[PDB]
C-alpha cells in the first residue's frame, strides 16, 4: 500500500516543498498564484510524485484534498480567468495562459495531455464554455472543454472552502465548494 | 452556500502511473488575484 | 501548522517518490541499498524536502518514522558496514563509503555537515567506534563518531523493526530496534 | 521480543538546516553484506 499525505495551513516565504511555475510564489502567508495583472499564469505543484495507479496490480487509488482560496477582482464584472486543482504527468510545465488556465492547450480532446483538472472558471470563452455564460465549476480531462459543469456565483473577495475527492471503487470524482 | 458536482472519470485511462498534483491560475485581457490559504491532501493505493 | 506523512509498505520497481544515489535501487518489492558485494554505497532519500524547524517562530517539528530492514551477510563473522537513517540538507550527496557509511567524511566534528544520523553499525573501525568491538546502534551528528552508541546483537538474515521518534518539546531523539 | 533503545537529547535546530531531506544509506568495504529495507513510514508535524 502506499500513502502520501500533507497539510500546509500557513504558507511561508520559502515553501520548499512546492515547485513554483510562472509568477506563482508565497506571500502574506498565502500562495499567490496571480496578482491582479493581466495575462499572467501561476501554478504550484507538490514536490513529491503521487502513485495514483499501478500497472502490475491494476489497483487505483482514492484521494481527498481540500483547500481554501480567494479570488480578488476589482468589480464582479471584470474578472478572468479562473483557478485549477490538477493531476498531470510528473514533468508538467505551464501550458496556454488565458482561458485555458495554463493547464490545457486545445478544446480538442488530446490523449497526450493526460492531465485531468477541476476548474473554477470566471470568464466565459464562447468557443468551449456553457452557453448561459455563467461562472462555474467543471471537470476537464485532456481538453479545456469540461465534460460536466455546474453554475457558480463567485463571491468576489470571499474565501471559499473546497474539497475534491475520488474513489477508485466507483471511479467517482466529487467536487464541493462552499462559501461560508 | 454550496455547489457540488460528481462524475465518473476512470483516472486509470487518463493519467500516468506517477503524477504531480498542483493548482493553476491565469489572467488574460481581464484579471483577478487568485490565492490559496490552506491545502490538505491524502491518497492511498493498496498493493 | 505543516505536516508531511507517507508510507511504503512494498517497494515497487518504479518507486518514483524516492531519489536513488550510489547503487541503491528498488527490487522484488524490497528497497536494496547494497547487495552482498564489496565497495558499495547505496542511498535513497524521500523526494520532498520536509520543514523540520522554522526560524521565523523558533518552532521545531515532531516526527516519528518506522521501517523494517534486513542485513544479510555470508555469516555472522564477516559483515560490514552498516545502515543509517539520516537528516541532511536538501542537496545532500553520498560522502565517503566504507566505515563512513555514506553520510560523513571524518571522525572530527564539522558543522558544515549538517547531517544527524542513527546508524546501525556492523563493523568496528578502531579509529572511532566502541572499543569493545561490538555492533552498535548510535546517534551521529556531523561526524561518524556517535554521540552515544548502544551494543546490538545482529541477527543475520532477519527482519528487525525500527521506530525513531523526535519530540520537539524536549528535543529528545529515541530509537528502538526490535527483532521478533 | 529482543529490543534495543537509546535516547539522547539532540537540538536538531542547531545542527540541521530549516528544510532537510531524510533517507537511508548503507555501505560495504572490504567486507560486505546485503542491506535491504522492506517498508518505510514517516510522519512529521510543525506548529
Ligand atoms: C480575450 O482573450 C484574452 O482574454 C480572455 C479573458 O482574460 C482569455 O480567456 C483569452 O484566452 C485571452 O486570449
Ligand atoms: C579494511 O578497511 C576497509 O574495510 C572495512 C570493512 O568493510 C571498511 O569499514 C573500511 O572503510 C574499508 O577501508
Ligand atoms: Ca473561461
Ligand atoms: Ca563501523
Ligand atoms: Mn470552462
Ligand atoms: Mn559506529
Amino acid at each position: 500500500t502506499e500513502t502520501t499525505s500533507f497539510s500546509i495551513t500557513k504558507f511561508g516565504p520559502d515553501q520548499q516543498n512546492l515547485i513554483f511555475q510562472g509568477d506563482g510564489y508565497t506571500t502574506k502567508e498565502r500562495l499567490t498564484l496571480t496578482k491582479a495583472v493581466r495575462n499572467t499564469v501561476g501554478r504550484a505543484l507538490y514536490s513529491s510524485p503521487i502513485h495514483i495507479w499501478d500497472s502490475k496490480t491494476g489497483n487505483v487509488a482514492n484521494f481527498v484534498t481540500s483547500f481554501t482560496f480567494v479570488i480578488d477582482a476589482p468589480n464582479s464584472y471584470n474578472v478572468a480567468d479562473g483557478f485549477t486543482f490538477f493531476i498531470a504527468p510528473v514533468d508538467t510545465k505551464p501550458q496556454t495562459g488565458g482561458g485555458y488556465l495554463g493547464v490545457f492547450n486545445s478544446k480538442d480532446y488530446d490523449k497526450t495531455s493526460q492531465t485531468v483538472a477541476v476548474e473554477f472558471d470566471t470568464f466565459y470563452n464562447t468557443a468551449w464554455d456553457p452557453s448561459n455564460g455563467d461562472r462555474h465549476i467543471g471537470i476537464d480531462v485532456n481538453s479545456i472543454k469540461s465534460i460536466n459543469t455546474k453554475s457558480w456565483a463567485l463571491q468576489n473577495g470571499k474565501e471559499a472552502n473546497v474539497v475534491i475527492a475520488f474513489n477508485a471503487a466507483t471511479n467517482v470524482l466529487t467536487v464541493s465548494l462552499t462559501y461560508p | 452556500t454550496s455547489y457540488t458536482l460528481n462524475e465518473v472519470v476512470p483516472l486509470k485511462e487518463f493519467v500516468p502511473e506517477w503524477v504531480r498534483i498542483g493548482f493553476s491560475a491565469t489572467t488574460g485581457a481581464e484579471f483577478a488575484a487568485h490565492e490559496v490559504l490552506s491545502w490538505y491532501f491524502h491518497s492511498e493505493l493498496a498493493g
